[PDB]
């Protein structure tokens, strides 16, 4: 698994966009 | 030199050569300050401060890391009459430790710190940070062909060696490393055995060596850098 984000600051921020596209499409349009 | 290094027109991202020949000439006046015996200026005016000599020395110009090497070589040319032990004695040997660990020692996670910067960072940074082969990852890329101001360059000074030797071998590869140059002698074997190459290189840091012949030459911008390898260094000592 590539945990791109330290583990402190990953709590915040919303990683799901990588995994699911449909989250990325619905928070594009 | 305080507000040319500032990140808003001078960075790594967004480049801005206008603010490195500022740099450069600011780094050749402090050079030619520090030849004049004559003068009793005081000793604190020639440093910089830490914060400018390790981000300027982590930028990507090959002028300006030969310009950053020419600066060191004259304060410490000045400061060998200095006592061994003084406030920025210590921080000029910082300096030259951090930057030759940086350029040729290829030892940064066995140090202390590289450039104020704790190597724990350092080797994080190179995990999750794929690498195609890993036969060699931590030692391929922090030498003077692992420079990104100085990779390329070093190809091109092997590529000038092996026309200048009528060589009928050319290395393929476009990445002058460990890993690469155990390929390339594994490959042609028994033609690396007896001709065809560079003479008197058997392994990575004679090629390193015979690479800082050609940037010591009067053909370069790059002396300052193969005085500051051949000043600094015991192994290259004799070179000089």
């Amino acid at each position: 698994q590539h945990q791109m984000f330290d583990p402190g600051v990953a709590d915040l921020l919303d990683t799901d966009i990588l995994t699911s596209p449909s989250k990325r499409k619905r928070k594009l349009k | 030199q305080s507000l040319l290094t500032l990140d808003k027109i001078f960075n790594n991202a967004t480049s801005n050569r206008f603010s490195t020949m500022a740099f450069i000439s600011s780094l050749d006046i402090l050079t030619q300050l520090s030849k004049q015996t004559k003068s009793d200026y005081a000793i604190q005016y020639l440093i910089v401060g830490p914060d400018i000599m390790n981000k300027v020395f982590s930028s990507d110009d090959p002028l300006l890391l030969s310009a950053a090497c020419r600066y060191l070589v004259a304060t410490k040319n000045k400061l060998m009459q200095y006592p061994s032990t003084n406030k920025f004695v210590r921080m000029q040997n910082q300096y030259i430790m951090d930057l030759t660990n940086y350029l040729y020692r290829n030892k940064v996670l066995s140090s202390k710190s590289l450039f104020g910067v704790s190597p724990d960072f350092f080797k994080q940074i190179l995990e999750n940070l794929y690498i195609p082969t890993a036969d060699f990852k931590n030692a391929k890329f922090f030498t003077i062909t692992g420079i990104p101001a100085l990779s390329y360059i070093c190809i091109i000074i092997l590529r000038r060696l092996e026309t200048a030797e009528n060589t009928k071998i050319k290395f393929t590869s476009g990445i002058i490393n460990e890993e690469t140059f155990n390929n390339f002698f594994r490959v042609h074997h028994d033609e690396i055995g007896q001709h065809g190459w560079i003479k008197g290189v058997n392994n990575i840091h004679d090629l390193r060596v015979k690479i800082l012949m050609h940037l010591s030459n009067t053909a370069n911008p790059y002396r300052d850098i193969a005085a500051f390898l051949f000043t600094y260094l015991k192994s290259l000592s004799k070179y000089s």
